[PDB]
Formats: C-alpha cells, sequence, structure tokens
C-alpha cells in the first residue's frame, strides 16, 4: 500500500520445541527456574528429552 | 532323552505342569503452561498473539 515505506517486514513465529526459542520464561518439572524455556528444543537425543 | 515314553505298566509317569505370567502397564500425567499479562496483549505489535 502507498504512504508506507519501501520496506515490507513480516513476522515469523517459532515453535515451542525449537532451538531458536531462546527465552527466559522457564520452570523445570520441580519448580526451580531454568535457563531454557523451549522444553529441550529440537535436540533429538534420548537423555536430554527424558 | 526327555521324550515322554510309556510302558505297559501305565502309571504315574511323565507329569507336566503349566505356568501363567502377567504383564503390567501404568498411567502417567504430563502438562505445561505459560503466562502473559494484559499489558502484553493489549498494546503489542501483533493483533493475534493469543
Amino acid at each position: 500500500p502507498k504512504n508506507m515505506g519501501k520496506t515490507i517486514k513480516v513476522y515469523e513465529y517459532v515453535p515451542l520445541l525449537d532451538d531458536r526459542n531462546i527465552n527466559d520464561q522457564g520452570i523445570d518439572a520441580n519448580g526451580a527456574h531454568i535457563v531454557n524455556g523451549n522444553l529441550y528444543g529440537s535436540s533429538k537425543d534420548i537423555g536430554t528429552i527424558t | 532323552s526327555k521324550l515322554p515314553l510309556l510302558t505297559e505298566n501305565g502309571g504315574r509317569v511323565n507329569r507336566v505342569g503349566f505356568t501363567r505370567l502377567s504383564r503390567e502397564g501404568s498411567i502417567h500425567k504430563f502438562g505445561f503452561f505459560y503466562e502473559f499479562t494484559q499489558e502484553s496483549l493489549d498494546f503489542d505489535s501483533d493483533d493475534q498473539l493469543k
């Protein structure tokens, strides 16, 4: 549309289970806050997901 | 060696017994959530964050 700048920016929502979900709002299964909040992210391991 | 072999004097020979086992399986509960503030959905860039 006219009367807006020459640039056009769109958003992109990242899944909960993705390594790009670098956030701080995270609580582990017991109650202590944790560094990540993406729930093991992508990480197709067994140990981390368990 | 272990073949069941009878004689003419049929008697208490070749007795066999059977066993019955069992297999179990449990039920577990999961879950997670996230929190937001009205000041994060009222004046926020996107209209359909929720």
